[PDB]
């Protein structure tokens, strides 16, 4: 790919399992004698991580555009692999298993992942205020999680409430199917542009919507398929 | 003509007098009220106070 981006051309680079590149190292110096490290991995995994993603740069002469994905061992975040990788990226998405069996198939956990560019500057006003009260939902839904899981719905406050619900809402409106999914599930893929996106979940935000069950905000597109589907419901 | 009902407001037997001395009011007054609603009530908001303390502490889960 170095030859490509040397040259001008735009690149678009997809790494599989960085991780199975770490463990792979793990192997080899344990077969090399080295003295362990942590878990059993290679003394030189920071090293070894520079290398290679160190090479996966967009330089003056051309652009990389780079996405990876990272196996995490068991479901440790704090695995040596994934935590070498999070200081080498601009963006991350964070999929955690507790979403994914709940049936939430993009499984994207949104306050798990960050990325650089979400800037208003640079994602636009209104994009950037939409995301920040999408994570401060749900960050209120995460601090209240344990009153809801003892005390129950009604020891909550009316704001607190309305908040909840909006929170999960937007859990269930996270889901989407996709075009290559068509395998195991019968929903047809989704395309929704990020203005799309963007308007739906400020719609959402606003209060339009509040109305809806949640079970209608599940594997949609934009708000309006939400909307479609509730009037299809009457 | 068989029976007689007073659905009278409020009912005291002056005649008794050690009424106040019996437990109807000496007890109304320490066994009722101080214990029987002073206590219950201090009880149970010390109850809610130690529940919401570690529900407070418990917001790391």
């Amino acid at each position: 790919a170095e030859y490509f981006r040397d040259e001008g051309r735009d690149i678009l680079l997809f790494i599989d399992n960085i991780f199975r590149f770490v463990q792979a190292g793990s192997e080899v110096s344990s077969l090399l004698g080295r003295m362990p490290s942590q878990v059993g991995y290679q003394p030189t995994l920071g090293t070894e991580m520079g290398e290679l993603q160190e090479r996966i740069t967009s330089t003056k002469r051309g652009s990389i555009t780079s996405m990876q994905a990272v196996y995490v061992p068991a479901d440790d975040y704090t695995d040596p692999a994934p935590a070498t990788v999070f200081s080498h990226l601009d963006a991350t998405i964070s999929l955690e298993r507790s979403i994914a069996e709940r049936a939430i198939f993009p499984a994207v956990d949104p306050l798990a992942s960050t990325s650089r560019i979400l800037d208003p500057n640079i994602v636009g006003e209104e994009h950037y205020r939409v995301a920040q009260e999408v994570k401060r939902v749900l960050q209120r839904y995460k601090d209240l999680k344990d009153i809801i899981a003892i005390l129950g719905m009604e020891e909550l406050s009316d704001e607190d409430k309305l908040t909840v619900q909006r929170a999960r809402k937007i859990e269930l409106f996270f889901s989407q199917p996709f075009t290559v999914a068509q395998q195991f599930t019968g929903r047809p893929g989704k395309y929704v542009p990020v203005k799309k996106t963007v308007e739906s979940f400020a719609r959402l935000l606003n209060g339009e919507g509040d109305h809806i069950p949640e079970s209608f905000f599940y594997m949609q597109g934009d708000f309006d398929d939400v909307l479609a589907a509730y009037e299809a419901s009457q | 003509p068989h029976r007689v009902t007073i659905l009278a407001d409020t009912v005291e037997r002056a005649d008794e007098i050690d009424e106040a001395r019996a437990e109807q009011a000496r007890a109304e007054a320490e066994a009722r009220r101080r214990e029987a609603q002073s206590e219950r009530d201090m009880a149970l908001a010390e109850a809610k106070l130690r529940k919401e303390m570690v529900r407070l502490r418990v917001a790391q889960l």
